[PDB]
C-alpha cells in the first residue's frame, strides 16, 4: 500500500509516481523498494561526508599498510574515485569482506523476518549497538524518531542527487552548472572494485 | 463555470471587444482534464506571461538606459553598452543559472499544494484563483517578507478593487507583451516596429535560446575564497 | 530543579535579567542522569570557574605589578608577562602545582562528612571540612581549605546566601577579566582599553609544559 | 485602539491635514505582532527620531558657532572651528566608542522590561506609551538624578499639559528633522537647500559611516595614567 512514508510537502501531499513501479508488484515489492531506497540514501549520505572529507584534505595521521608504501597523505593528493584505486589490494578485500558480513547479518538475523515479510524496512537494530554504539537516541520518544526517520529519507534522497551530480561532474565536464570547473573533482569519475576489475 | 467566468472577464476587460477566441482554445482539453482545468491553465499562463513581459519591459528600459545597483561591484562593472540582449550575455553562467533556479523555485512554490492548502487556496487548474501565489508557507528559513505584497500595503483592499486590479494587470500585461515583442523584433529584423526604428541595435544571437555561448568563469569572490 | 534556578536569578540582577541561556544548558540530561544532577554539576562548574578566575586575576595583577617571591627558585626567572613566567618555570614546579590542585579537588569530591554530593543534593562549590572527620584522612592537617582561621564560622544564613551571590557575580566578572588579559597576551587590538598594557606572547596559553602548536591558522 | 489613537494624534498635531498615511504604514505587519505593536513601534521610532533630530539641530548650531567647554578632555584635540561635519572626525576613537556605548546603554535601559515595569509601565510595542524613558530606580549604584526630568521641575504637570507637550514635541521634532536633513544635504550636495547655500562648507566623508578614518588614539590623561 502507498501510505507508508516519504509522502509529505513539496510534492502535493501525494505519492510521486509517474511510472507504475509502486504497483509493479505487491506489498513485498514495496518493502523491498523502500529498503533499497533507505540503504541507497544512507550510502549516499556516507559517501557525501567522505567526499567532503576528501576535498578538504582531512586524512588520518597514520600510514595505511607500511608494507605497500601507500600513506594517507598521497591518498588525499589525488582526486576522488582515484583514491579507491590506490587502496593497495588487501584493503579492498577487507573493506568488502566487512560489508557483505553486515549485509548478510542485516538480512538474516531478524527475529521478525525479512523486511518484505514482517519487520519495517531499514531496521537493522537487531545488530546490537550497530546503529547506536553510544546512546544518542536513548531517551527520544517514538513521535520524535518518526520525524527523524522522515528527515533521514529526505536527506538520503538529496544525498543521492548530490552524489550523482558529483559523479557526473567528475565524468562529463559542464554537467552541473554550480560545480562548473573545480580544482579538485579531477579523476576518472568512477571507481571499479580492486582498481581495474 | 469556467467559460462563463472567461466571458465575464473578457467583457470586463473590453466591453466593445468581448470574447475573442478565433482558434477555439477555450474548449479543447489539453491534457484530458475537461474544460475547467484547461481554462484555468490558459488564464494562469496569460497572467504569468503578462507579468513576465511587464518586468521584461521595465528591465529593458533600465538596462538600455544603463544603471548600477546597491553596491554592485560586478554586475554593473562588466559592460558599458549592452543593447538589452547582450546584458544577459556577459554576466557569469553561474549567475544566470542561479537566476533561472530562483525562478524555478518561485514557480514550484506557486504551484505547490502544501503551500496552497496552508494558505486556504487551491491549484489554478483544480478550481482555484489563477495567478495567486503563497506567501511563505512553512520553509523553516523564516522569510522576512511575502511575495505578493512585500510591505503588506494591500491587505485592506476591497474585492472590487482586487478585481479591477486583476483586470488592469491582465490588460497592462498584454500591452507590455506587445511592446516587448516589438522591441525584440526590432532588435533582430529592422523595419518591424515603425516607431522603434533605430532606437535599438542589432544582435546576432537569439534571445529565444536561453543559455547562449556562456560568459566567463567570473570567480568574483575574495577574502580567502578558492573558487567562485 | 529548573525552578530554583530562577529563584537564584531573581536575586542575581533583579528581574532585569533572569533565567538567561540562549542555548538552554538547563533541562539537559548529560551522562545518563537526571536534570537535577546536570543542574548541580553546572552550578558547581560555574562556581569553580569563578573561584579559579578570581584567584588567577589577583595573581596576574600581583605578578605583572612586580611583586615576586624572593626565596630561591622564583628569583631565577626574570620576566613580566605572567604567561611567560609559567612557561619558564621548571617542569617539576608546574607538575607539583597541578598535582596539589588535583589532591585538593580529590578531597573536594569526597563526601565522608557531609551527606550529599553536589549532584545528589549538596551545595555546589562546597569543599568538605578537613577536621570534621579526623579519622578518615591520611595524616592530620589543620588550617582547612575554606576558612582556615574560622573567621566566618558563626554567621547568619542570609549573609551566607548574599556572599554566595556576590561570589557568583564576582566570579563571572573575573572570568571575563582574565580572558581579556589572556586575549591581550595573544591577540593585539582585541579587548580595548587594555591595548597599552600586556606583552605580545605566543605558545598556546591553554597548554602547559611544551609549546609550538598554537591557533596560528585562527 | 491603535488606529483611533493615530487618527486623534494626527488631528491634534494638525487639524487641517488630519490622518495622512499615504504608504499604508498603519496596517503594515512587521514580524507578525498585530497592528497595535506595529503602530506603537512606528510612534516610538517617530518620537525618538524627532527628539534626536532636535538635539542634532542644537548640536549642529553649537558646533558651527564653536563653544568648546574647556581643556584636558577631548575638546583640546578638536580644531578651533572645523564645522559640524568634521567635528565628528577628529575626536578620539575611544571617546566616540564610549559615546556610542553610553547611547546604547541608554537605549537598552529605555527598552528594558523590568527597568520599565519598575515605573509601572510596559514596553512601547506591547501596549505602552511610546518614548517614555523610565527613571533610575534599579541602577545598583545610587543615581543622582533621573534622565527625563533632571531637576524634577515637571512633577506638577497635568495630563492635558502632558498631551499638549507631546504633540508640540512631535511637531517640533518633525520640523527639526527637516532642518537637520536640509543642513546635511547642503553639506554634501550643493544647491539642495536654497536658504542654506554658502553657509556651511562641503564635507567629502560619508555622513552615514560612524567608524570612518579613525581619530587620534591619544588619551590626554595624567595622574597615574598607566594606560599608555
Ligand atoms: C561511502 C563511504 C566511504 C567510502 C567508500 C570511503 C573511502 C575512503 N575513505 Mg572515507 N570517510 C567516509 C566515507 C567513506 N570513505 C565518512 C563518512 C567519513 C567521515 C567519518 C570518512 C572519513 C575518512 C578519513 C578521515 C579518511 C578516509 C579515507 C578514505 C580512503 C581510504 C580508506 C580508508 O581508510 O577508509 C576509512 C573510512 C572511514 C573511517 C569511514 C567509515 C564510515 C563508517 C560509516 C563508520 C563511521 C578511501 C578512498 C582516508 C584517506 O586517505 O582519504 C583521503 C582517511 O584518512 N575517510
Ligand atoms: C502567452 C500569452 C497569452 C495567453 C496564454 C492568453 C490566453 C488567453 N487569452 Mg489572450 N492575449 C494576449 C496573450 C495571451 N492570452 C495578448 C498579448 C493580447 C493582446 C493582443 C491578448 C488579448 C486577448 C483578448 C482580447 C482576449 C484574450 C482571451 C484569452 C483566453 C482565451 C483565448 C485565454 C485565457 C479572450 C478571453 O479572455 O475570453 C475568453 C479574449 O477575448 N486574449
Ligand atoms: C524580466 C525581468 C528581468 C531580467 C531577466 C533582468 C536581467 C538582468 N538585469 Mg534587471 N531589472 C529588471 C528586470 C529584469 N532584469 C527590473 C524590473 C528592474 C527595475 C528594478 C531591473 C533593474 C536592474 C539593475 C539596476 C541592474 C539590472 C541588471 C541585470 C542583469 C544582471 C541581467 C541582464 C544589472 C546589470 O548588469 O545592468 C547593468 C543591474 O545593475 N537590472
Ligand atoms: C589561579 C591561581 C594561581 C596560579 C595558577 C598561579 C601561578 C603562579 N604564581 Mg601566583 N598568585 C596567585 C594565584 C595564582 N598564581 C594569587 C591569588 C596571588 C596573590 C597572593 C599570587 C601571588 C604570586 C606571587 C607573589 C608569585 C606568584 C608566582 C607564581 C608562579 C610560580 C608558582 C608559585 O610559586 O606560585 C605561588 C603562588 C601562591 C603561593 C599563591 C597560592 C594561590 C592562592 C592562595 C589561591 C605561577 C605561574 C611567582 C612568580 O611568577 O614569580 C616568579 C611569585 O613570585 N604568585
Ligand atoms: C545630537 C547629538 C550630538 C552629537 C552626536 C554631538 C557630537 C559632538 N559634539 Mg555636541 N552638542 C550637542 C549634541 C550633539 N553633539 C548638543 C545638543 C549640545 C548643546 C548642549 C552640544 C554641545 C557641544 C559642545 C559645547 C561641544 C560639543 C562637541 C562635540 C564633538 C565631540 C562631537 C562631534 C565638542 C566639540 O568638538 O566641538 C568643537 C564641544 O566642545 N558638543
Ligand atoms: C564519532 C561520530 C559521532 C557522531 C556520528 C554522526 O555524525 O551521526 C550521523 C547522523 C546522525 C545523527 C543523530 O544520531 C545523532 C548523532 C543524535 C540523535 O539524537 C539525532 C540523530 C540525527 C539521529 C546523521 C548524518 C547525517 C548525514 C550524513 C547527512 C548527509 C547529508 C548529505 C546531503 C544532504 C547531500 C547533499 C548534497 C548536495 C546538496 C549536493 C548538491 C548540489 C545539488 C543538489 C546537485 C544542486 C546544485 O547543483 C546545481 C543546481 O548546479 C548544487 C549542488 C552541487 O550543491
Ligand atoms: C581477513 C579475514 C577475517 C576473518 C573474518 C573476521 O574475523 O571478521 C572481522 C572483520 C570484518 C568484519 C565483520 C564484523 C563487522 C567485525 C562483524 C560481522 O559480524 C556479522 C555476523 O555480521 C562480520 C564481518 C565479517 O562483517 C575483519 C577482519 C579482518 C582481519 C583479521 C584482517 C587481518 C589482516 C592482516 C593483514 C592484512 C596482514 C598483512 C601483512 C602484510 C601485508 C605483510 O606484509 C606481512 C609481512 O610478512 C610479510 C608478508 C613479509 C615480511 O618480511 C614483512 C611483513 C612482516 C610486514
Ligand atoms: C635581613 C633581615 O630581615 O634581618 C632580620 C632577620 C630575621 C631573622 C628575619 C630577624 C628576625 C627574627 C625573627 C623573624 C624571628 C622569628 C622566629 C619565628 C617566627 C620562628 C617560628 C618558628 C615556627 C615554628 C617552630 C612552627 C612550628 C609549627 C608546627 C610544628 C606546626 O605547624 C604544627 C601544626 O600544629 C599547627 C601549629 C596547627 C595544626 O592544626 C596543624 C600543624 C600540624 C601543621 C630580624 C632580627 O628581624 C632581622
Ligand atoms: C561572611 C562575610 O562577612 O564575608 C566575608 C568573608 C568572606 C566571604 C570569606 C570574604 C572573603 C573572601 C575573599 C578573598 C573575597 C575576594 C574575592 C576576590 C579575589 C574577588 C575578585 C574578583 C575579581 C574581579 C571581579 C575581576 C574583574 C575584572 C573585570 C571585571 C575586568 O577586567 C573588566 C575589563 O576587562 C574588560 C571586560 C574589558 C577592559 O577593556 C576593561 C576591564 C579591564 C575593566 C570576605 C571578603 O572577607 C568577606
Ligand atoms: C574495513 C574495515 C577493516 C577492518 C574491520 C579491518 C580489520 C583489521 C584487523 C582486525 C582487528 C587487523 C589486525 C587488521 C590489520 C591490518 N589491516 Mg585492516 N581492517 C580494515 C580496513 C583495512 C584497510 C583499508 C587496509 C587495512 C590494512 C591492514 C594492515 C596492513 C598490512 C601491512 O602491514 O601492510 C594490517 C596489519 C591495509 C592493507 O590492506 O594492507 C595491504 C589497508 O590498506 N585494513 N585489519
Ligand atoms: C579562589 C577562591 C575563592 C574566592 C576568590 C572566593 C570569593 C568569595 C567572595 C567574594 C567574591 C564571597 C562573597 C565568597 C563567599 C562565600 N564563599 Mg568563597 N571564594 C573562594 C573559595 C571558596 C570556597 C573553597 C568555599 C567558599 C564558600 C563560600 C561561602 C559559603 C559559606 C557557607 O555557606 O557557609 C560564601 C558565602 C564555601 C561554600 O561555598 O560552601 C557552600 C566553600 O567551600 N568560597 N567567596
Amino acid at each position: 500500500v502507498e501510505t507508508m512514508e516519504g509522502v509529505g510537502p513539496e510534492t502535493g501531499n501525494k505519492v510521486f509516481d509517474p511510472v507504475g513501479f509502486a504497483t509493479l508488484g505487491g506489498d513485498e515489492t514495496l518493502a523491498f523498494f523502500r529498503h533499497a531506497e533507505i540503504k541507497h540514501g544512507r550510502v549516499a549520505m556516507a559517501a557525501m561526508v567522505g567526499f567532503l572529507f576528501h576535498i578538504n584534505h582531512i586524512h588520518f595521521p597514520g600510514y595505511l599498510s607500511p608494507t605497500a608504501g601507500v600513506t594517507f597523505e598521497q591518498l588525499s593528493a589525488v582526486g576522488p574515485f582515484e583514491a579507491w584505486n590506490r587502496i593497495p589490494l588487501l584493503g579492498q578485500w577487507k573493506i568488502f569482506w566487512t560489508i557483505p558480513g553486515l549485509e548478510h547479518g542485516s538480512e538474516c538475523l531478524d527475529p521478525a523476518g525479512p523486511y518484505t515479510k514482517g519487520g519495517p524496512p531499514g531496521n537493522p537494530k537487531f545488530l546490537k549497538n550497530f546503529w547506536d554504539p553510544p546512546g544518542f537516541p536513548k531517551k527520544l520518544i517514538e513521535a520524535q524518531k518518526g520525524e527523524k526517520l522522515f528527515s533521514n529519507l529526505k536527506n538520503g534522497r538529496l544525498a543521492m542527487i548530490g552524489i550523482a551530480s558529483v559523479c557526473a561532474a567528475t565524468a562529463v565536464p559542464g554537467s552541473v552548472p554550480l560545480l562548473a570547473n573545480a580544482p579538485a573533482l579531477t579523476g576518472p569519475g568512477f571507481a571499479l572494485p580492486f582498481g581495474t576489475f | 463555470s469556467a467559460k462563463a467566468d472567461l466571458e465575464a472577464f473578457a467583457k470586463e476587460c473590453n466591453p466593445v471587444v468581448g470574447y475573442w477566441d478565433p482558434l477555439g482554445l477555450a474548449d479543447l482539453p489539453l491534457w484530458g482534464q475537461d474544460q475547467d482545468a484547461v481554462i484555468g491553465w490558459l488564464r494562469h499562463s496569460e497572467i504569468k506571461h503578462g507579468r513576465i513581459a511587464m518586468a521584461g519591459f521595465v528591465g529593458y528600459i533600465a538596462h538600455a538606459n544603463g544603471f548600477r545597483f546597491g553596491g554592485i561591484g560586478p554586475q554593473n562593472v562588466v559592460p558599458e553598452g549592452a543593447s538589452a540582449p547582450e546584458v544577459w550575455d556577459s554576466i557569469p553562467f553561474l549567475a544566470k543559472l542561479q537566476i533561472i533556479g530562483a525562478i524555478g523555485v518561485l514557480e514550484h512554490i506557486s504551484e505547490d499544494k502544501n503551500f496552497l492548502a496552508a494558505d486556504g487556496m487551491k491549484h489554478y487548474m483544480r478550481g482555484g484563483k489563477p495567478g495567486y501565489f503563497p506567501t511563505f508557507s512553512a520553509n523553516v528559513h523564516p522569510m522576512p517578507l511575502n511575495l505578493f505584497d512585500p510591505f503588506k500595503w494591500s491587505k485592506n483592499a476591497s474585492p472590487e478593487k482586487k478585481a479591477k486590479g486583476l483586470v488592469t494587470e491582465t490588460n497592462n500585461g498584454r500591452l507590455a507583451m506587445l511592446g516587448l515583442f516589438g522591441f525584440l523584433s526590432e532588435s533582430k529584423i529592422p523595419g518591424s516596429v515603425p516607431a522603434l526604428s533605430g532606437i535599438i541595435p542589432s544582435y546576432d544571437g537569439d534571445y529565444m535560446q536561453p543559455f547562449l555561448p556562456t560568459g566567463p568563469d567570473t570567480s568574483l569572490w575574495t577574502i580567502g575564497n578558492l573558487w567562485a | 530543579e529548573s525552578l530554583s534556578d530562577l529563584k537564584t536569578l531573581a536575586t542575581g540582577l533583579n528581574p532585569v535579567v533572569g533565567y538567561w541561556d540562549p542555548l538552554k544548558l538547563g533541562e539537559a540530561e548529560f551522562w545518563d542522569n537526571t536534570n537535577e544532577e546536570t543542574i548541580g554539576w553546572l552550578r558547581h562548574a560555574e562556581i569553580k570557574h569563578g573561584r579559579v578566575a578570581m584567584a588567577g586575576f589577583v595573581g596576574f595583577i600581583v605578578q605583572a605589578n612586580g611583586i615576586k617571591f624572593p626565596w630561591a627558585p622564583f628569583n631565577a626567572i626574570t620576566s613580566t608577562s605572567p604567561p611567560e613566567q609559567w612557561d619558564q618555570l621548571p617542569d617539576a614546579a608546574k607538575w607539583q602545582i597541578i598535582l596539589g590542585v588535583g589532591f585538593l579537588e580529590w578531597w573536594s569530591e569526597i563526601r565522608v562528612d557531609g551527606t550529599p554530593h553536589y549532584m545528589k543534593g549538596g551545595k555546589p562549590g562546597y569543599v568538605p571540612d578537613f577536621d570534621a572527620t579526623p579519622d578518615q584522612l591520611p595524616h592530620w592537617v589543620g588550617l582547612n581549605l575554606y576558612d582556615p582561621l574560622k573567621w566566618s564560622k558563626g554567621a547568619s544564613a542570609e549573609k551566607k546566601q548574599k556572599g554566595l551571590l556576590t561570589e557568583l557575580n564576582n566570579g563571572r566578572l573575573a572570568m571575563l577579566g582574565i580572558m581579556g588579559f589572556v586575549s591581550e597576551a595573544k591577540v593585539p587590538g582585541s579587548v580595548p582599553l587594555l591595548k597599552g598594557l600586556v606583552a605580545p606572547y605566543t605558545g598556546e596559553v591553554m597548554a602547559p609544559f611544551a609549546t609550538d602548536i598554537d591557533w596560528s591558522s585562527w
